[PDB]
């Protein structure tokens, strides 16, 4: 019944839409309905996540200022019981980190919509 | 038996066919003998004098690209003989002299044969302290080439090209002497449908393409082997693209399909996908507006829209789907919606087409070749028009007519200029009395002849009975016949199904054995026996509300023969699906739109009309994903797995189902249907898409577009006069449907024809008139 | 075999992999073919070294083992068959005659197009007392990329033998622990092999990028 | 761009129509950026530049 | 050379590419842009570094680009001698044996 | 801590006046340098020009004494989780400065190796161009980076901040779309 709360971060707001344009209201109808936050600093995404009330946690691995792997680091060593981790990787190479991350799940970029829709389903069910 | 000769190059001994150039040989020997003028798919000239080698005997320097190989000649090149080197050294010098310093600003800078050559054959430092010659740079020859004659080395490649590879000399060496340049006659413009491969074919950057003008040097350009996509030829091709926009698409090099050749379509029309009417996201119908919607959203209401839809759905595939879409089209009709509505015919049809493509051309690959059309006695073209349909065909019928001397025949209203440079002979016929000069031919010793060979255009569908002609004229002489589409997808859509009496495979549905043949490959129970529609049946029975949805994927509605029909048809259905690349009439009233990948940037595989298939992987890297993907998770959110998450799946599963093999279908045998008798100011309506036409993938290249021929409506000169109407002066057809204007060309055609370009700018026969060819339109003056 | 080893055919002129930006000079097939076996009399101190080296080892060993011998530049390559490494590596070390007490490493390179050779190991060796070097070329196939490990012999080869492995995946046999070195553990792939890519990303830039330089054009 | 190691210079081309003229000759560099978080320094494009339009001033 | 704008190509080599040499320019074009095509082989060339014998094994394939290009950097061979070296003595004892070795990480990995 | 607690005004601008001005000085580095960038933090250090001068001349071998963490080098795939993790072990307020287009973008080794940029894993806060960059350029950038936490805020003003901050960024296009006289 509580509508998902997804945090989407990316410096890039194409990156974000391309997140939020997988995703929509409804992965499937079997699920409860999403609600999306979009952050573009690091700083933000650690403040909301601090705040907690999050599912699940969409880093753009290539965000500018502050990569999402690195922040995916950070929130799993710093908030208790925080959502599941899905890393968006901006290069084959990077699945190593993307595991280093601790990040339940990577999806490498350009972002294939199913395959992010399929990840994102699998880590709330 | 071929006759090796042999001979030594340097100092290694090698055996060629006899008959090979020494420049040839060399080349399979390794040795690298500079050259301008050579090449291989053209008649030596001998023109620019720098292959030229010491050949023992010979007081002179011979050059290597004439002189043909001698069962014991000695040859040593400029690697083995300080002669051949000091004439190839001289002869880059005074290639160089008048050269242009425009390495920095030439096009072909990075990529110059010249460059190159200079290098591993020329001087270091020039010794040319004089003058150099100046011509202004750069005229414009096209639309779409820019000549530079000071860089132009007069190698004649354009010119050797544009006479005998393309029947077109628009372009010829003028002037004499140092003066010497490539040019125009005055202001008629280098017309060639191939003109772009003069692009390709000068070694240096006299002749470049207008549109790929400074835009990128050789190493900034990703680079990728494709396919064309646009008409059934398949001709290999090199895709290059800088910061993920295409620039610019070389021939590539596939001897058994097109050589080294395009034509200019091909080349140049590849921005249709960035023109802006692009479809980037998924889009839904609400309130009576199109707007965007999420990939899961979108999916959800499709899959409820079919699931309500039931058993009463069509699935319109076109023509430009690939071998894998098309399947995949296939797939989704029969085990998702159940139903046998498939139809890949996107343009006029009819269900004997579907017939003889089910007896004929399913499951029969590589029947004939193009290896054998440069070869055939005897090539009879029916509803066929090579140059304006499958150009590459032209180029090896042309090709085979003067090398092998090959005889063409053509059953058409009048001699187009392909026909004429194919030096074929025309059976004047008014369109609906093809299958009336078939049968007639039975008794033609021409075809009699071994290796005799048939080309059947998807025209002669439209005409009643004339694909049964052509298949009972193919089986009384021998001679093969082949069927030869206008869009790249529709063999690969007939060996995918995609037809309403077809399985994938060239398998029929009106057969037991072969439907739990292919419902066991695709583990699922049992597929629809009930007959399918046709793409005509498809649309009237939604015109009529009868149907309860529609699944379109790539089609021009203006491109069927009656467009008004099928607006009305997409608009009454209460559920529309588009698998669309860009936004068009059907997504205009679609109620799901879903963004589908061009061809650039998904993998997949067409099949030519000899059935060869044409593999290609993505150019483009990009979230955009196929027709395949967005069906097999269609049904995967209805809830039955599609198994084809890609194209190596849809391939994989291909292979596996494998041919028909068992009993072919029976062939069409239709009757030849009285043709309609056209009265006072009325004419029998003649027509075939130019190559250059209002086609979709066309747009976004005004260039090319300036390329296109003149429209002109085309009539015999007694049926001109009985209308009052003058050569060059404007001439309305018309219909009920409406009336299209053009200048009138008298062309000695059977009287009472009157032909039209079917969808050149301007004419759009089907959209305005409404009538395919063969219908009666009315003619008058202004 | 005695021809010289190809290791790469590539076809047309401009030593382009494409089908050629210039229509008709894609015809030209060359074969880039390392050099082979050198004529007997070796330059230098090289005929001193192999005739020392069949001498020590039988005529039917050095048969055995010696592949190929290539004078190239003035430095001798010794193709030495794969097995018999170990035999000839200890030849080399302790014969005084030849005494090539220093082996300075491993190096990995890998020949796609060279069937049943494709990954080759090459030793270079040094010996101080003569003031000598040679170079040692062992190929294994791609498809069983095994070579004895010479660690009995030349102990530096260690962190050779791992490194080679790790960019080539050369499996060194009888190595004491052939784990990565430079690339983590977990690592998925041989860097340094010729079909790994080179993973780079596009470098950015105010409305374009540039992909990186493998995936764009190249006329090697 | 072609001579830099680290694909630090993007460039792209134009033509010097008469109405619009930005340097001598046909073209000019419409599009010039580069990108100082991969050059390295190295000096080989001044050394690449036909026309010392690129040269390496002492700022740093 | 230099000059009031910068260090850059010499105006007398710009004017005569640009102005004077055709071969000059293309030449100049040409050894820029995919620079100069090594005759195929197989070479090991060694130098003393300051760390000891900087091996090089290279390999052309007669392309433009170098085929195969390994490094025996003196710092890698060297770091297995931090074993014998280290053992046995107290790590203060180690940074003295280690800095002795005097490593340089960018020629130990590469 | 309670000078975030401490209320607006007078009294929360001189706080962060002073910590701003006290953490420009003193700012020392983590003895944590890579590849051939820190052969130039340390003769950025060498007598010909002087770090101390700007108070960092402690180059802190602990990470929990350390301020700023200058990468200075090229980070390869095996050492981000280490400078991850060093990065963490330092204490708050924590800066890392990007020494070298390696360590800001990745610089000419654009392959499997190496990381792209220091920030894939940890915030950059100065990048700062060069390979090496030379010890001016460093002290240039090490001298703006002091100016960025001059201004630094502080409790309510910092949770002000990181929202208009966030509110900035959420607009700006990416560089791709950038498209300014692209033919
Ligand atoms: C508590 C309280 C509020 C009280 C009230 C009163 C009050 C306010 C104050 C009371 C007094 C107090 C408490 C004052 C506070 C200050 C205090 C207590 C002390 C701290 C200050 C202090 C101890 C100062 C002096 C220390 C000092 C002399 C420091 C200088 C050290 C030096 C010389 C450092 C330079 C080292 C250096 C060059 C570092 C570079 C090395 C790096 C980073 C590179 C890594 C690296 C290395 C190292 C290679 O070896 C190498 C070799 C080859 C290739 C690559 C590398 C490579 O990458
Ligand atoms: N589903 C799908 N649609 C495509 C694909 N490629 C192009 N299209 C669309 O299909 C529509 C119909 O194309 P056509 O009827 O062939 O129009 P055209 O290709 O420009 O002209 P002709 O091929 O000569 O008839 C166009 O509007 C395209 O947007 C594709 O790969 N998949
Ligand atoms: S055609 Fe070749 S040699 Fe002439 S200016 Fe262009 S690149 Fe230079
Ligand atoms: S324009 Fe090109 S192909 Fe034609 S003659 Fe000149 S150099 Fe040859
Ligand atoms: S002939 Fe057909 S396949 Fe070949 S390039 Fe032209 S349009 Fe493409
Ligand atoms: S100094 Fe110039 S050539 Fe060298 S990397 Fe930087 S931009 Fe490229
Ligand atoms: S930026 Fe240059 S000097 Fe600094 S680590 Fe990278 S390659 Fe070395
Ligand atoms: S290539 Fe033979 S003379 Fe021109």
């Amino acid at each position: 019944s509580a509508p998902l709360r997804i945090l989407v971060y990316s410096d890039n707001p194409r990156t974000r839409e391309q997140v939020r344009l997988a995703l929509g209201k409804r992965i499937h109808p079997e699920l409860p309905e999403i609600e999306y936050v979009d952050v573009a600093t690091a700083p933000m995404a650690i403040s909301q996540m601090d705040a907690g009330g999050f599912d699940l946690a969409i880093l753009d691995g290539e965000a500018t200022p502050a990569g999402g792997m690195g922040v995916a680091k950070q929130v799993k060593d710093e908030i208790d019981d925080c959502p599941p981790i899905l890393v968006l990787t901006g290069r084959a190479d990077d699945a190593w980190l993307a595991k280093w991350s601790r990040a339940e799940a990577a999806v490498p970029h350009p972002i294939d919509p199913i395959r992010l829709s399929d990840a994102v389903v699998s880590l709330l069910r | 038996p071929v006759e090796m000769v042999s001979l030594t190059i340097d100092d290694h001994e090698i055996s060629v066919p006899k008959g090979t150039l020494l420049i040839r040989a060399a080349e399979l020997m390794g040795i690298q003998i500079p050259r301008f003028c050579d090449h291989p798919l053209l008649d030596p000239v001998g023109a620019c004098r720098q292959c030229l080698v010491e050949v023992e005997g010979q007081r002179k320097p011979m050059a290597s690209c004439t002189t043909t190989v001698m069962p014991d000649m000695v040859v040593r090149t400029q690697f083995t003989s300080e002669a051949a080197d000091k004439a190839q050294r001289g002869v880059m010098e005074l290639l160089l002299i008048n050269h242009p310093l425009d390495c920095p600003i030439c096009d072909k800078g990075g990529e110059c044969p010249l460059q190159n050559q200079a290098m591993s054959n020329g001087r270091p430092e020039t010794r040319f302290e004089d003058v150099k010659r100046t011509f202004p740079k750069p005229i414009s020859i096209s639309s779409q080439v820019l000549l530079d004659r000071e860089r132009c080395v007069l190698c004649a490649r354009c010119t050797r090209f544009s006479s005998q590879i393309a029947g077109d000399p628009f372009i010829d060496l003028m002037e004499r002497g140092a003066l010497q340049q490539v040019g125009i006659g005055q202001d008629k413009p280098f017309q060639s449908y191939f003109s772009g491969n003069t692009v390709q074919i000068c070694p240096v950057g006299a002749l470049t393409g207008t549109a790929y003008r400074f835009r990128a040097r050789p190493f900034d350009l990703v680079s990728s082997p494709s396919v064309c996509e646009h008409c059934a030829s398949g001709c290999a091709q090199r895709t290059d693209h800088r910061r993920g926009k295409v620039l610019r698409r070389l021939a590539g090099d596939e001897p058994e399909v097109n050589e080294e050749w395009n034509c200019d379509k091909g080349r140049w029309a590849f921005t249709y996908a960035t023109v802006g009417d692009r479809i980037t996201t998924p889009m839904l119908r609400d309130g009576g507006v199109l707007r965007p919607a999420s990939w899961s959203e979108a999916l959800t209401v499709a899959a409820a829209g079919l699931l309500t839809a039931a058993g009463s759905t069509g699935v319109l595939v076109g023509g430009r789907c690939t071998v894998e879409d098309a399947y995949a089209y296939a797939k989704f009709a029969r085990m998702v919606l159940n139903t046998n509505d498939v139809d890949f015919r996107a343009r006029p049809h009819s269900a004997e087409e579907a017939e003889f493509l089910a007896a004929h051309v399913a499951g029969q690959t590589m029947g004939l070749r193009y290896a054998e059309l440069e070869n055939a006695p005897t090539v009879l073209l029916a509803g066929f028009e090579p140059e304006e349909e499958s150009p590459i065909v032209f180029l090896r019928l042309r090709k085979g007519v003067r090398k092998n001397g090959v005889q063409v025949v053509a059953v058409a209203p009048w001699a187009s200029r392909g026909l004429t440079k194919l030096a074929g002979t025309v059976v004047p016929t008014v369109p609906g009395d093809e299958p009336a000069a078939l049968d007639g031919m039975h008794d033609d010793d021409r075809l009699r002849r071994p290796g005799a060979v048939i080309l059947v255009g998807e025209r002669l569908a439209t005409s009643p009975g004339a694909l049964s002609a052509a298949v009972r004229l193919a089986a009384a002489t021998g001679a093969r016949l082949a069927w030869i589409p206008r869009r790249a997808g529709e063999r690969g859509a007939i060996e995918a199904g995609a037809l309403p009496n077809l399985l994938p495979g060239g398998r029929p549905v009106d057969d037991a054995d072969a439907r739990a043949e292919v419902a066991r490959a695709w583990y699922i129970s049992a597929l629809p026996e009930a007959p399918g529609r046709d793409t005509a049946a498809i649309l009237s029975t939604a015109a009529s509300g009868h149907l309860a949805a529609l699944l379109v994927g790539g089609v021009e509605l203006g491109d069927l023969p009656d467009p008004e029909l099928a607006v009305a048809a997409v608009r009454t259905t209460p559920f529309v699906v588009s698998l669309e690349l860009r936004e068009s009439a059907v997504t205009e009233l679609a109620d799901v739109v879903f963004p589908v990948a061009p061809v650039v940037e998904k993998a997949g595989s067409f099949l030519n009309w000899e059935g060869r298939p044409r593999p290609f992987a993505p150019s483009l890297k990009t979230n955009a994903i196929p027709d395949l993907r967005v069906l097999h998770y269609l049904a995967d959110e209805i809830g039955v797995d599609l198994a084809l998450p890609t194209a190596e799946a849809a391939d994989a599963e291909l292979a596996q189902l494998g041919t028909w093999g068992g009993a072919r279908p029976p062939a069409p045998t239709a009757p030849p249907t009285a043709r309609p008798e056209a009265g006072s100011g009325q004419a029998v309506l003649a027509s075939w898409r130019m190559l250059l036409d209002a086609g979709r993938l066309q747009d976004g290249e005004p260039h090319l577009a300036g390329t296109a021929v003149r429209p002109v409506a085309r009539m015999s000169a007694a049926t001109a006069a009985g209308i009052g109407a003058s050569d060059g002066a404007p001439v309305t057809v018309s219909t009920e449907r409406g009336a299209v204007t053009l200048p009138l060309a008298v062309t000695d055609m059977p009287d009472g024809v009157v032909w039209l370009p079917m969808n050149s700018p301007g004419s759009a026969v089907h959209q305005r008139l409404g009538v395919t060819a063969g219908a009666v339109v009315s003619i008058g003056a202004g | 075999g005695d021809e010289p080893e190809i290791i790469a055919v590539r076809r047309g002129m401009f030593g382009n992999r494409d089908t050629g930006d210039t229509s008709g000079y894609g015809r030209l097939v060359r074969p880039v073919a390392l050099p082979g076996s050198t004529p007997r009399p070796y330059g230098g101190y090289f005929d001193a070294v192999m005739d020392r080296l069949a001498e020590v080892l039988g005529e039917e060993r050095y048969a055995m083992s010696i592949e190929r011998v290539v004078v190239y530049r003035d430095q001798l390559t010794i193709e030495v068959s794969r097995v018999q490494l170990p035999a000839v590596a200890s030849v080399l070390r302790d014969d005084p005659d030849l005494r090539f007490e220093l082996c300075l490493g491993v190096s990995g390179v890998h020949y796609p197009e060279d069937t049943g050779r494709e990954l080759h190991a090459v030793y270079p060796l040094m010996s101080i007392t003569h003031n000598r070097r040679i170079q040692l070329e062992v190929a294994a196939p791609d498809a069983d990329p095994h070579i004895p490990s010479l660690y009995a012999v030349y102990p530096t080869t260690d962190w050779h033998e791992r490194e080679t492995y790790d960019f080539f995946g050369i499996i060194f046999d009888g190595h004491p622990s052939l784990t990565r070195i430079e690339m983590p553990d977990d690592w998925e792939g041989h860097p340094q092999r010729k079909d790994y890519p080179l993973g780079g990303i596009p470098v950015e830039y105010h409305g374009a990028q540039i992909p990186p330089p493998d995936q764009r054009r190249s006329y090697s | 761009a072609w001579a830099c190691p680290a694909d630090a210079i993007y460039v792209e081309g134009a033509d010097n129509t008469a109405d619009e003229r930005y340097s001598p000759g046909e073209r000019y560099g419409r599009v010039y950026q580069i990108n100082y978080l991969r050059c390295i320094g190295c000096g080989l494009c001044i050394e690449a530049c036909p026309t010392r339009a690129l040269t390496m001033t002492t700022e740093y | 050379k230099l000059g009031p704008d910068g260090l850059g190509n010499s105006p007398e080599h710009i004017a005569k590419i640009m102005g004077r040499s055709m071969e000059g320019l293309i030449h100049h074009f040409k050894l820029v842009t995919e620079g100069i095509r090594v005759p195929p082989g197989q070479v090991y060339v060694a130098v003393e570094s300051p760390r000891g014998e900087l091996g090089v094994h290279m390999v052309s394939d007669g392309g433009t680009r170098p085929y195969r290009v390994h490094y025996r950097d003196p710092s890698f061979t060297n770091l297995q001698a931090v074993a014998a070296t280290c053992e046995g003595g107290m790590v203060a004892d180690a940074i003295a044996a280690v800095a002795s070795i005097d490593p340089v990480m960018g020629g130990v990995d590469r | 801590g309670l000078e975030e607690r401490l209320p607006g005004g007078i009294l929360l601008s001189t706080v962060e006046t002073v910590a701003g001005y006290v953490r420009k000085g003193s700012l020392w580095p983590a003895t944590f340098g890579l590849a051939c960038c820190a052969i130039e933090m340390m003769s950025t250090a060498g007598p010909r020009f002087d770090i101390a001068r700007f108070g960092m001349e402690r180059f802190s071998a602990t990470p929990r004494q350390a301020d700023l963490m200058i990468v200075a080098g090229r980070v390869s795939q095996k050492m981000a989780p280490v400078l991850r993790q060093i990065y963490d072990q330092m204490v708050e307020p924590k800066w890392v400065l990007a020494m070298g287009v390696c360590a800001s973008s990745g610089g000419m080794f654009n392959n499997y190796a190496v990381v792209q940029g220091v920030d894939h894993v940890v915030p950059v806060d100065i990048y700062l161009p060069g390979c090496p960059p030379r010890p001016e350029m460093l002290l240039h950038a090490i001298l703006k980076l002091h100016d960025k936490i001059q201004q630094m805020p502080l409790g309510v003003n910092r949770e002000e901040a990181i929202r208009e901050a966030e509110q900035a960024a959420l607009a700006v296009p990416p560089t791709i779309e950038l498209k300014g006289l692209l033919r």
